[PDB]
């Protein structure tokens, strides 16, 4: 039973600018370029309204091929500010963002309606997250992982909506499972 | 805001 992974996307090794398409493409989600623990640069996106009313910030990739693969995985690592440490009090600060994904043959879309993306899942804090030395405090780089299927377009667009968060993306990778080859 |  044990499957290969087969990676479509793997934002963390990405060098130079990542160019996913931010809307709005100004004071919403940021491409922002920083160090990790190992001074190693990410390509990161960003954003932190929480000023603000309630949010509406989406920020899509480019189209990604499915392969004929049945079921993708898209494993996202992010780090939040929590709402306990913002002023306001007229609470709409979260501490979640809102992962989508629109299959589509047409690897050259643009323009897409809201309503043309399925909702994948709410993404929070949980269990799973690397405990970082930041100086004196231990950040959690936050690991979450979800599937979708069955697939039936030749590839599909990933999107994520902030809603009112203090949010940093860090790592996006999407792959497939399949089974080990034979070695002729 | 997250500076790495």
């Amino acid at each position: 039973s044990h499957m290969n992974e087969v990676t479509l996307l793997d934002s963390r090794s990405v060098q130079g600018e990542l160019g996913w398409i931010a809307s709005p493409l100004e004071g919403g989600w940021e491409e922002v370029s920083i160090m990790d623990e190992k001074n190693t640069p990410i390509r990161t996106y960003q954003v932190c309204n929480v000023m603000e009313p309630s949010q509406n910030n989406w920020l899509r990739t480019d189209w990604i091929t499915r392969e004929g693969a049945q079921r993708v995985y898209i494993e996202i690592k992010f780090t939040l500010r929590d709402c306990n440490s913002l002023p306001g009090v007229m609470g709409t600060c979260k501490e979640t963002f809102n992962l989508y994904y629109y299959e589509s043959d047409n690897d050259k879309e643009r323009f897409i309606r809201e309503n043309q993306f399925v909702k994948i899942d709410t993404i929070a804090a949980d269990e799973s997250f690397t405990q970082v030395d930041i100086g004196d405090r231990i950040m959690k780089l936050n690991t979450e992982i979800r599937d979708v299927g069955p697939l039936s377009k030749k590839g599909f667009y990933l999107a994520f909506q902030d809603v009112g968060a203090c949010i940093a993306l860090v790592s996006v990778r999407v792959f497939y499972k399949k089974a080990p080859l034979t070695v002729r | 805001w997250f500076r790495g």
